[PDB]
């Protein structure tokens, strides 16, 4: 997701602006906070254990089992058009 | 007007009046009767009580030497200060 | 030039002495804080950065 | 045309202030500083409760100040020397040139004693000098040390003093040779008398006093009627900072 | 069972709650730590032993800790008593060893840390120069035990080994010709950290000497190195930190000569009385009295210094000790010309004190004062007291 | 704080540089006071907390 996180932010600035002042909270693009050991387990799911990384691995992968577009020079060609 | 912090909102002010009461412009007393006693401490001396009786229609009365003048006027209410007139807070 | 400079004379002494007594209490206990930041090895410094004006945090510094 | 407001204080800006003729009780301090010029005094010191004394100004010893007496250092450094007498409402002022072109400082050495209503403005005070009464030092004239100068005369800018000699006159002007016994304990001799009275006082200082109870009581009654008014002086400071801080960016471009 | 070590699990705890106590602390922009320090002399009270000597050193850092406003520098001071008061109890010397280099590197930071102004540098120098010498000493040390481990096969501190152990022992006194470090430190760091110096580790290792050395040999060259070298440096030096460096290697001549006849009564009083005058020392503000410690240094009758020299000299004619004697007092006339001159520039002057700006005014008149109340300690010190 | 003190409202002394104004009520009420002049003092002035100032006194701006 494009959601932000405290502590994920790539700066001193900005970090050191987050753990000293709850600006972030303000924006509504930084996910809110969880409320319940639910929401608490949910977010523990999310940073610890990947979850975010798994997906694309995934993807990558399907795409190991998938077809390719490669093309056998100099015994294939490319496609052309008169105007060439 | 004396500040109204730490005064009970009941206690009709009129005593708690920004004036020294003289000859000239003495200090207005309502009651609701024609006469009325009232506790007037010595300028000079906290510790010292004297007590008057006003009276309706009468010349301005000093109680205690070099004290304020009064005079007594009959009225049908008394302005029960701390919610009457701070409420209205003009 | 003395008119001038004892015009700028009176402004300095009016600002001095045109400050209330908790005023100079907080300045008083302003320049105690200060000094004792005076001090680099204060552990503090490391952690708090604060104004110079009034001792107070205004950011961290790591 | 100068601003009462200083933004830029070593201590930041008084957010309140208040009018003169709103004081209804005198707040004169003896000793106070000014901006970044700080006083320096004995442990020992007498300061008298009238004088008036400020900023950067250096004090050694056994020195006193009595009663009235100023000691202005706004526009220099001014320095007192071991164990030297101000008596009452006497000036030690200076400027910020002087046409001698040495330093404009006015330097009191050690042993000197002033009577009242003196006043000594960018001048050099060499050790062991009697300074009488209704007469001034003006700027960049230096007294030499083992001196006396009588009462009621007038020393001139830039000019000097020979040593060992009674001098005054307005202008002031050779009276006699001091005697070898003057130079040697009679300048002492007033010195430690009046340092001896100056300890005098210092013994019943009752310091800081009781008067502060009934402004205390006016100030409790204040709380009792709500009144008195709380203010962060240090939170305020840093809003007013930061405003000036940027009003004043608000304005280059 | 464990019951009988609870002390040493309370060491532990108590350093555990402390440094958690310290990081909560410094998160709400606190900036003095009175609390601290008054927690630590706690802290250094409970951990005592009920020995005379362990409570005497006690007591003397915790009037030390008010000299410092430094966490880490706390720390590191309570570090170093342990290790101090662990030496007072060193049976062997892998524990010697450890004590006195966990000693060395607390001093090392502790010098190294407090620096402020242009004198930074100097400070910075001088203990790195201390902490190479340390090293070099203590690998010497190392190398010496290692040889006796291989001989004796035990943990006995016996044979011809325990000369160098000696030596070592030496070198952290100061003793001449092994004492430029001392001057070297005398020369560039603080007032306090000079304070803490002159006092505890010399106490705690004349303790584990009283208590658990013995040696088959003799150190009185190197007295006569410490004493000759002492005085007539502190003599011919202008300089107040190197006179008083010069006076203290004097002074631990002194006290060497004093262990090397035994009869520790004298030593331990001395010692004691100099360690007060010390204290007194480095926390002086008015200069009035600062020749009252060159008087209580250069062994006038009326105060302690000179019955602290007398019963010295007494024992030392206890065994005729004529060499040494002679040689003790020669130097103690010495050491009258450049106290003298102390007396001069700090007596015949005018009087001066600065006043206080940032509060704290005059924050050591007490300490002071007290110490100062010695001329009273002779009424007790006469009798035979220490013994 | 004497600084800014009255003084006495004469009939034949000209106020010209200082200002009449009523007495506080206790004065006039205790020990017949109905008018007093104070200094007309510009508001960018300054003085000391020490001076004695007292009266028809008019003061210039700065």
């Amino acid at each position: 997701g494009t959601e932000r996180r405290p502590g994920e932010s790539g700066a001193w600035k900005q970090i050191e602006r987050q753990r000293y002042a709850s600006d972030w909270e303000n924006d509504p693009t930084f996910k809110r906070t969880p409320k319940n050991l639910a929401e608490v387990l949910d977010d523990s799911a999310s940073m610890l254990l990947l979850t975010d990384v798994w997906r694309g691995m995934a993807y990558t992968l399907g795409a190991f089992f998938d077809k390719k577009v490669t093309i056998m020079y100099p015994f294939e060609k490319g496609q052309l058009s008169p105007r060439f | 007007y004396r500040p109204l912090g730490d005064k009970e909102l009941w206690h009709e002010a009129w005593m708690y009046e920004d004036k020294f009461g003289t000859e000239e412009d003495p200090i207005i007393v309502p009651s609701l009767e024609a006469e009325r006693i009232i506790g007037v401490t010595d300028p000079e001396d906290e510790t010292l009580v004297v007590w008057g009786i006003l009276k309706d229609g009468e010349p301005p009365r000093q109680f205690v030497e070099n004290g304020e003048f009064y005079v007594l006027k009959h009225v049908e209410y008394i302005k029960k200060v701390g919610d009457v007139l701070e409420a209205i807070e003009g | 030039k003395s008119a001038s400079c004892y015009a700028e004379l009176s402004a300095i002494h009016k600002f001095e002495q045109s400050k209330t007594f908790e005023e100079q209490y907080t300045e008083s206990c302003i320049i105690k804080d200060r000094a004792a930041l005076a001090d680099p090895s204060n552990s503090v410094h490391q952690m708090w950065e604060y104004d110079s004006q009034t001792a107070l945090v205004a950011r961290a510094k790591r | 045309g100068v601003s009462s407001q200083f933004f830029d204080a070593p201590n930041g800006p008084s957010v309140k202030q208040v009018l003169i003729e709103d004081e209804w009780y005198n707040r004169q301090r003896s000793i106070f500083p000014l901006l970044d010029k700080e006083p320096y005094y004995p442990v020992d010191v007498f300061v008298a409760p009238n004088a008036v004394v400020c900023g950067d100004v250096d004090i050694y010893g056994g020195a006193s100040v009595f009663f009235g007496a100023v000691l202005r250092g706004d526009l220099n450094k001014i320095r007192l020397g071991n164990r030297s007498a101000i008596l009452d409402r006497a000036v030690v002022h200076a400027a910020r040139a002087v046409p001698t072109g040495l330093n404009a400082a006015t330097l009191i050495g050690e042993k000197v004693t002033v009577e009242p209503y003196a006043v000594l403005r960018s001048c050099r005070v060499e050790p062991k000098v009697i300074i009488g009464a209704r007469s001034v030092v003006c700027e960049g004239a230096v007294v030499e040390s083992e001196s006396i100068l009588a009462p009621n005369s007038v020393v001139p800018p830039a000019r000097r003093i020979p040593s060992g000699e009674l001098w005054g006159g307005s202008p002031a002007k050779f009276i006699r040779k001091l005697t070898d016994h003057e130079r040697d304990r009679v300048l002492d001799d007033v010195s430690t008398h009046y340092h001896n009275l100056a300890t005098m006082f210092r013994r019943e200082a009752l310091e800081p006093g009781t008067a502060w109870r009934d402004v205390e009581a006016w100030r409790q009654k204040l709380v009792d009627q709500g009144e008195y008014e709380w203010i962060n002086f240090r939170e305020q400071k840093y809003l007013m900072r930061l405003q000036h801080e940027a009003e004043a960016l608000e304005k280059l471009t | 069972x464990x019951x009988x070590x609870m002390i040493e699990l309370d060491l532990c705890f108590g350093l555990l709650l402390l440094i958690l106590f310290g990081l909560l602390s410094l998160r709400n922009g606190h900036v003095s730590l009175a609390h601290i320090r008054f927690i630590c002399q706690c802290w250094l009270v409970m951990i005592t032993p009920l020995e005379v000597q362990d409570f005497a050193l006690c007591i003397l850092t915790v009037v030390l800790l008010q000299s410092f406003h430094s966490f880490e520098a706390l720390l590191f001071l309570l570090l170093a008593y342990i290790g101090q008061l662990y030496m007072m109890h060193s049976c062997n010397l892998v524990s010697f060893y450890v004590c006195l280099e966990a000693q060395t590197l607390c001093v090392v930071v502790l010098c190294g840390l407090l620096a402020r102004g242009a004198s930074t540098s100097f400070s910075v120098e001088a203990a790195l120069k201390f902490l190479l010498l340390s090293a070099m000493v203590s690998g010497m040390a190392l190398f010496w035990f290692s040889a006796m481990y291989q001989r004796t096969g035990s943990l006995d501190m016996v044979g011809q080994e325990t000369f160098w152990i000696l030596l070592v022992m030496l070198f952290k006194l100061g003793v001449a010709p092994m004492h430029m470090w001392s001057v070297d430190l005398y020369g560039s760091i603080p007032k306090s950290l000079l304070l803490y110096l002159s006092t505890a580790p010399k106490l705690s290792l004349f303790t584990f000497w009283a208590s658990s050395w013995h040696h088959d040999f003799s150190v009185g060259v190197f007295i006569l190195f410490s004493m000759f070298i002492g005085s007539i440096g502190a003599y011919g030096q202008p300089a107040l930190r190197s006179l008083f460096a010069y006076s203290t290697i004097n002074e631990i001549g002194l006290l060497l000569l004093a262990v090397e006849t035994a009869g520790f009564h004298t030593l331990y009083q001395h010692l004691g009385i100099y360690i007060i005058t010390q204290l007194l020392l480095w926390n002086l503000t008015d200069k009035r009295l600062f020749a009252l410690c060159a008087v209580s240094l250069a062994g006038l009758p009326p105060f302690a210094g000179f019955f602290g020299k007398a019963w010295i000299f007494w024992h030392a004619m206890s065994v005729q000790a004529f060499s040494l004697l002679a040689a003790a007092l020669f130097c103690t006339l010495l050491s009258l010309v450049y106290y003298l001159r102390v007396i001069r520039l700090f007596w015949t002057a005018p009087v001066h004190t600065a006043a206080s700006f940032t509060g704290a005014p005059n924050q050591t008149t007490l300490t002071s004062a007290c110490a100062v109340a010695l001329a009273f300690a002779p009424v007790m010190l006469v009798k035979p007291f220490v013994i | 704080n004497l600084a800014f003190a009255p003084v006495h409202r004469k009939p034949d002394v000209p106020v010209n540089a200082g200002q009449v104004v009523p007495a506080p009520p206790a004065a006039a009420r205790t020990l017949k006071i109905k008018e007093v002049v104070v200094p007309n003092k510009h508001s960018t002035a300054f003085v000391a907390a020490n001076a004695n100032v007292l009266g028809n006194v008019k003061l210039g701006a700065g």
